[PDB]
């Protein structure tokens, strides 16, 4: 079998047929405005509230209070659990003046009890400078610390240049990619999403249209046919001629 | 040197008192994705604090959304604005790629530039329970 | 004039809504059936359920074969697959199952 | 919710569900001839007056 | 800024072409008013086109 993990996502637990790959990493694909953010941010929320499994939210670029305020006007009370000590925002930086990732991990981990992860904008250390030829290894690396730690990751990425990464190598080091696109027919948009790669287990090979409402990332569930109720009753028209017709 | 223009910034900003700041033409002031992003997220953190509501020109004649390609993603607020002409006529464009923390119009929405201003268009009625003429007789009369 | 069609070949049904032609196809199958051989119905806007139902109406029990084992209703809808995986799913099941008569 | 400031541009204020974002940057994308800066000016001007 | 300060009004006559819908796209964000001028075909016919 395959480790499996639900996002509370109706719809694309049914496509992942259990959700992300538990212990495993996945990587987001997405350009501005997909709602990469916003899929992590359900993916670790309602892995709290609904399968009782804490975790740490590394964000590289915004601040804590940015994140609460946005996940919060959707209806998903962040700040109670932030203070309920059952998860943990961690911020970092660029351009200040390898293992203090690790550590700060670990004291979040063991404060929470965390057992998911997101990192949002692993991107900063890589794209600010490319100077290091390292870069694979600097990535593989922290996959492999969180695969020792058995902990199950949401890396979000930015897809502006083309392709489905701009750094090129991380669609092939993580094992399940999930793209996301918001696309312009005619003069309205179009919000979709696709299971590009799965490792181990059959997923929705086709784009699945989704919607970011109040309610949150919603799917339409997927399927939902030739599954007929057959009712042998007769239900009344209001027209009494029409109804003796047959 | 960064501290000039911070310099410049706040005695503006405190001689007049004001809450909304617009900057304009930045990318030639940028002129290597390092020191770029990095100024970037620098000047709008303290613009943040300083809790001013900032609007940032931003020009992508060779990109989808900036120029360099990276600039876009480190806003918290974006607005695209173009300008078609299938066939011969033009038509001026406006759409919200991101605007996080609340909900806005996904689709395109079309604008004009006249001498007013930024002009936009953005589901039921009451019905009344009255009739009228058509002026024709015989036609008022046949219902 | 030889009295029926012949065992391996095709049949087209044209006809427009409430014609009778997935009534005659029932039909087609439930001879099949009772002359013992295999018989699937692939229905592309109907449940089986439904259908059979619907042909307790014409004295047809169908559900009695289905529930013997020589009648296998597959029910699917287009817009789900491509066509290339309708194709796929149809000779799957044609093979898995041997039939003798194909609705 | 989230603080919105109207920029002035009704239908805009419609879409943006009152206005842009308070207190944080917002760009304004597009090629030449597009109206970025007079978007800019406008939310100036509009909440000046 | 020397021609603004002289005073005078200069038509800047620049070209198009390799990969980019303008040579650098840096000179139209200097320029104040961009006019363009295209020689398209349709067909077997072209045309003439003017835009600002
Ligand atoms: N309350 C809300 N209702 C509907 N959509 C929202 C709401 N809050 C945020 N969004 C959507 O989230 C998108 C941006 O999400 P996010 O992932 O944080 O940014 P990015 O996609 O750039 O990473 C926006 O396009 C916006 O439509
Ligand atoms: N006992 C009956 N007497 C008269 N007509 C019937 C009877 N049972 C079914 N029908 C008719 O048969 C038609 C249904 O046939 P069907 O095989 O569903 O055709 P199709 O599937 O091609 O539309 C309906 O128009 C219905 O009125
Ligand atoms: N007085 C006016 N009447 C009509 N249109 C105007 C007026 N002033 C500006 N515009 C329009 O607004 C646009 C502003 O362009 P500008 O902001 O200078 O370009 P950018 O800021 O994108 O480099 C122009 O394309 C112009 O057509
Ligand atoms: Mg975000
Ligand atoms: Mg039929
Ligand atoms: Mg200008």
């Amino acid at each position: 079998g395959i480790g499996k993990s639900p996002t509370g996502i109706q719809g694309f637990d049914e496509l992942t047929l259990g959700g992300l790959p538990t212990g495993r990493p996945s990587l987001v694909c997405g350009s501005a405005g997909c709602g990469k953010t916003l899929f992590a941010s359900t993916f670790l929320i309602n892995g709290v509230r609904d399968h009782g499994e804490p975790g740490v939210f590394v964000t590289f670029e915004e601040r804590p209070e940015d994140i609460v305020n946005n996940v919060a006007s959707l209806g998903f009370e962040l700040d109670k659990l932030i203070e309920e000590e059952k998860i943990a925002i961690e911020h970092i930086a660029v351009d200040p003046s390898l293992e203090g990732l690790f550590l700060r991990l670990e004291l979040a981990i063991d404060t929470v009890g965390a057992k998911r992860v997101v990192l949002d904008t692993i991107e900063s250390l890589f794209s600010a400078f490319s100077n290091p030829a390292i870069l694979r290894a600097e990535i593989r690396r922290l996959f492999d610390w969180l695969k020792e730690r058995g902990l199950t990751t949401v890396i979000t990425a930015e897809r502006g240049d083309g392709a489905l990464t701009r750094q090129g190598l991380e669609e092939y080091v993580s094992d399940c990619v999930i793209l996301l696109d918001h696309r312009v027919e005619n003069q309205i948009s179009t919000r979709r999403l696709r299971i590009v790669k799965y490792r181990g287990t059959a997923h929705g090979t086709n784009e699945y249209p989704f919607l970011i409402d109040t309610d949150g990332f919603s799917v339409l569930p997927v399927a939902l046919g030739l599954l007929h109720q057959v009712h042998e009753e007769r239900i009344a028209s209001g027209v009494p001629d029409l109804d003796a017709m047959m | 040197d960064l501290e000039g223009l911070f310099l410049r910034l706040e005695l503006a900003i405190d001689t007049v008192g004001a809450k909304r700041v617009v900057l304009d033409t930045i990318e030639s002031l940028f002129s290597n994705p390092a020191i770029l992003r990095a100024e970037i997220r620098r000047l709008f953190d303290w613009l943040k604090e300083r809790g001013l509501t900032t609007v940032i020109t931003a020009e992508r004649g060779d990109g989808a959304l900036t120029r360099q390609g990276l600039e876009e993603y480190v806003s918290d607020c974006v607005i695209l604005l173009d300008h078609r002409v299938e066939n011969q006529i033009s038509t001026r464009r406006l759409r919200i790629v991101k605007y996080r923390g609340t909900a806005h119009g996904t689709n395109e929405y079309p604008f004009l530039i006249d001498t007013d201003g930024f002009s936009v268009l953005p589901l039921l009625h009451q019905v009344h329970e009255e009739r009228i003429a058509s002026g024709v007789p015989d036609l008022d009369a046949m219902m | 004039a030889g009295g029926g069609f012949f065992r391996g070949s095709s049949i087209l049904v044209s006809g427009v809504a409430g014609a009778g032609k997935s009534s005659l196809a029932a039909h087609f199958a439930a001879a099949a059936c009772a002359r013992g051989e295999r018989a699937m119905y692939f229905s592309f806007e109907e449940a089986a359920d439904q259908a059979v139902r619907n042909m307790r109406s014409l004295g047809l029990d169908l559900g009695r074969w289905r529930d013997a084992g020589l009648l296998r209703f597959m029910a699917t809808r287009p817009t789900f697959y491509s066509l290339e995986m309708h194709l796929a799913v149809i000779l799957r099941e044609v093979m898995r199952f041997e039939p003798s008569v194909v609705v």
